[PDB]
């Protein structure tokens, strides 16, 4: 039975974990967590992680 | 690599090159930092002193946008066997810092139990390099990519005449003439989830290259996260 970061990462975009029996969503070096708490931002250019082309 | 396809503008920005006395490439690495590349420590015996260049994509002309950088420090794992391979990993702390551009970027660094859930079951990750087209072939002068599937720890086991430690992890085709081979070791494993690509393992070893019933083998970069973390102070 599937549930928290085992259903779809749990909405993160990167790290999720189950603390308590809820979903805390985290970002690599170079990213920021938005406001809904589930998608990563990058707070500059050449973030990890990305082709250098979009 | 044997097979797979050229990495395009922009597609592999994470791969460094180390380069020996003569300006030739003998091994791959991963930029992670703009100080600090993740290499294996079985490339450390392959020249006497060496630089590592970034942003090439094509080692026979001179796109623009390639830079050499000397190497300050070199971080071998205290435990490094060339004999078994195990604990194939160092870290190259550069003397100047890498410039960001299109070509140069770095790998994001998992966190260890997500990576291993999440990144590890996925079913590809890609890894990338200069190194030779086929066993007995010249090294590619294009910088190429090639997806390859995660290999259950067993069946991997199995494959193998040699020993596949905790510190390793199997990823390549049974039959199909695709592989990583000489002159990728050290190189990027990466493994993409949404649009963000992780590290996963350093090209490490295989028995042949593209070899049927052989599998490439990775360093298992989750293993070692708290290590690399050090070592980056
Ligand atoms: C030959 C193949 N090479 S290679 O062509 O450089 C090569 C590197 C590499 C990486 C990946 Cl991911 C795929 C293919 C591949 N091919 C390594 C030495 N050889 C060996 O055949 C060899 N390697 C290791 C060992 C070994 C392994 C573990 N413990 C002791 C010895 C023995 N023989
Ligand atoms: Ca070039
Ligand atoms: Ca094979």
């Amino acid at each position: 039975t599937r549930k928290l970061c085992s259903l779809d990462n749990g909405d993160c975009d990167q790290f999720c974990h189950e603390e308590q029996n809820s979903v805390v969503c985290s970002c690599a070096r170079g990213y920021t967590l938005a406001d809904n708490g589930k998608a990563c931002i990058p707070t500059g250019p050449y973030p990890c992680g990305k082709q250098t082309l979009e | 690599i044997v097979g797979g396809q050229e990495c395009k503008d922009g597609e592999c920005p994470w791969q460094a090159l180390l380069i020996n006395e003569e300006n030739e490439g003998f091994c791959g690495g991963t930029i992670l930092s703009e100080f600090y590349i993740l290499t294996a420590a079985h490339c450390l015996y392959q020249a006497k002193r060496f630089k590592v260049r970034v942003g090439d994509r094509n080692t026979e002309q001179e796109e623009g946008g390639e830079a050499v950088h000397e190497v300050e420090v070199v971080i071998k794992h205290n435990r490094f066997t060339k004999e078994t391979y195990d604990f194939d990993i160092a870290v190259l702390r550069l003397k100047t810092p890498i410039t960001f551009r299109m070509n140069v970027a770095p790998a994001c660094l998992p966190e260890r139990d997500w990576a291993e859930s999440t990144l590890m079951t996925q079913k590809t990750g890609i890894v990338s390099g200069f190194g030779r087209t086929h066993e007995k072939g010249r090294q590619s002068t294009r910088l190429k990519m090639l997806e390859v599937p995660y290999v259950d720890r067993n069946s991997c086991k199995l494959s193998s005449s040699f020993i596949i430690t905790q510190n390793m992890f199997c990823a390549g085709y049974d039959t199909k003439q695709e592989d990583a081979c000489q002159g990728d070791s050290g190189g990027p494993h990466v493994t993409r989830f949404k649009d963000t690509y992780f590290v996963t393992g350093i090209v490490s070893w295989g028995e042949g290259c593209a070899r049927k019933g052989k599998y490439g083998i990775y360093t298992k970069v989750t293993a070692f996260l708290k290590w690399i973390d050090r070592s980056m102070k």
